[PDB]
């Protein structure tokens, strides 16, 4: 198990780590989290208690270095920075530990939540979508844009997630017009998969840090990738049976974590409606669509 | 964005533009089988592509044998047109070429988008007008060619034959549309009404008869009434 200690809180903050929450007070004594599971990528994500205005955080794998939070009066924020001396860093938090000045990553044993929802995510490709090179850790707030979102604005501080657009030359192959608009499996199979991703577990990597995104963030563009990674599966005709089983698996525990409140706007109307039963796939996704009509049957 | 009643002299204006109406593109017949059942048979089609400010209309002739063993032909329809319409774009010379095409019916839309994607300059557009070119098929001279042919033929024809020697655009292309409208609310009486004096003849280079300023005046307001005349029957008013 790995640690992130915090150098202090001055200011009153909600401090997340993956799915869990918790507020530290103006000035208490808190000192971080420990017990954080290796094996997987990790996301701290601050909302500060008088300005609720911009959710900010970074994703980190305790795997390739030595991660603390300090506040910046400064830049007035929470930044994660890397401890090269790594003595220093075992002291420190074995002395924060002895005070009992952490707090415990509170996974349940039999609690697979955060492997689901990250199973593909892996940390060399968020950085290369968030990029940032002098870190080995990524930052990501609320009001970041995506590469997409700039053509429709600076772009070092850009999403670059990769750009997905049905009416493009991209999408539809000359002489394939109502072929390839109607049915996206080139767009999916040859472009996207044999082309860019490489492979399936690269597109789902994506998809899954788009939606994490939009849900810890409330990152609008983000939200708009996951939608539209969804949306090109779901309206080709020919996906492999092993990416549409993996598919449905990916979404329903997504659902499922999702909060109950934000589903007005996490979720595109359109995009589920047209995938659970207009789509070529609408037949395929059992376990999602089971879990959205009983949770979000309102949505539908 | 889409056109309407706001922005109607735009039509006029000297930045190339035109009409697409599809809906005689696709056409069919029904009738019972023998074993009682009923099936289409399709008849010749057209697109109708339509100049409004030179009169300059492309009918691309939809021959029968497009449809053959192919499934979901309304649907195919709309992809038929945005393919001949982008083949009609890619023939003309770049000076000639379109800056705007206005769809008459908003299926179009996408199909017509996706085969314009090497044209990202020109403006696909809906419009909020009901315009009356379903009724193209009307006109005599029209009908003819199209229910004649034997294969895919594109057919080049003015709309306004000679009027634009004598009033506007704006002003042919408001006949054109009180003609169509006529024809397409009552045709048979509307044909009357252009027919019914035997001395004033259709060129054979023309598509209408040839009305001088005043008669054009007179059909005018007769096909006006006929409208009305329509509307009072259809609705009991
Ligand atoms: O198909 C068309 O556009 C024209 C062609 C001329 C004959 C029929 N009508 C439509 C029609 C379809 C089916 C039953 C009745 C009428």
């Amino acid at each position: 198990m790995n640690t992130v200690p915090f150098t202090s809180a001055p200011i009153e903050v909600t401090i997340g780590i993956d799915q869990y929450s918790f507020n530290v007070k103006e000035n208490q004594p808190f000192h971080g989290i420990k017990d954080i599971p290796i094996g997987h990528v990790h996301v701290i994500h601050f909302q500060h208690a008088d300005n609720s205005s911009m959710r900010y955080g970074y994703w980190f794998d305790c795997r390739m270095g030595n991660f603390y939070i300090q506040y910046d009066p400064k830049d007035g924020l929470y930044k994660m920075m890397e401890e090269r001396d790594g003595a220093k860093f075992e002291n420190i938090v074995h002395n924060f530990k002895e005070r009992q000045m952490m707090v415990s990553y509170p996974k349940i044993d039999e609690d697979d939540t955060w492997y689901n929802l990250t199973e593909f995510v892996q940390m060399d490709k968020i950085r290369k979508i968030v990029r940032k090179d002098e870190n080995q850790f990524s930052y990501v707030d609320s009001s970041m844009t995506t590469v997409q979102e700039n053509e429709l604005s600076d772009p070092a501080h850009s999403l670059n997630y990769t750009v997905i657009n049905f009416k493009s030359r991209e999408a539809i192959r000359p002489g394939h017009e109502m072929e390839d608009f109607l049915d996206k499996s080139y767009y999916l199979n040859t472009v996207m998969l044999q082309g860019i991703f490489k492979n399936s577990s690269n597109y789902f990597g994506e998809l899954q840090f788009a939606f994490l995104n939009a849900m810890f963030f409330g990152n609008y563009g983000s939200s708009l990738q996951w939608h539209a990674m969804i949306e090109l599966i779901c309206s080709s005709a020919t996906v492999p049976k092993h990416m549409l089983d993996k598919l449905d698996e990916i979404l329903y525990y997504q659902i499922k974590t999702l909060p109950e409140q934000y589903s007005d706007i996490l979720l595109n109307e359109r995009v589920w409606n047209i995938c659970l039963y207009s789509s070529f796939q609408k037949n395929s996704l059992h376990n999602t669509e089971k879990i959205m009509e009983n949770k979000y049957p309102e949505l539908l | 964005g889409a056109m309407n009643s706001s922005n109607y002299a735009e039509l006029f204006n000297n930045d190339i533009k035109l009409f697409v109406d599809d809906t005689n593109v696709y056409r069919v017949t029904v009738h019972k089988t023998f074993e009682g059942n009923v099936a289409t048979k399709a008849i010749n089609g057209c697109i109708f592509t339509l100049n409004p400010k030179t009169g300059h209309l492309f009918l691309k002739i939809i021959h029968t044998s497009v449809w053959a063993g192919q499934k979901r032909l309304s649907q195919l329809a709309k992809w038929k047109t945005a393919e001949e319409v982008s083949a009609l774009v890619r023939s003309l010379p770049k000076e000639e070429q379109p800056k705007q095409i206005i769809v008459t019916r908003k299926a179009m839309l996408d199909p017509l988008e996706v085969h314009m994607l090497d044209f990202p300059n020109i403006a696909i557009r809906p419009t909020e007008l009901r315009l009356p070119f379903s009724a193209a098929m009307s006109i005599d001279k029209l009908s003819d060619v199209v229910m004649k042919a034997t294969e895919p033929q594109m057919v080049l024809f003015n709309i306004y034959d000679d009027w634009l020697d004598r009033i506007s655009s704006y002003t042919a292309f408001s006949r054109l549309t009180l003609l169509l409208r006529a024809l397409k609310t009552n045709e048979e009486s509307a044909k009357m009404i252009l027919l019914s004096d035997p001395t004033i003849t259709i060129k054979s280079y023309h598509l209408w008869p040839s009305f001088t300023d005043e008669q054009w005046i007179t059909i005018e307001s007769q096909m006006r009434d006929l409208i009305l005349t329509e509307y009072g029957r259809k609705y009991n008013v």
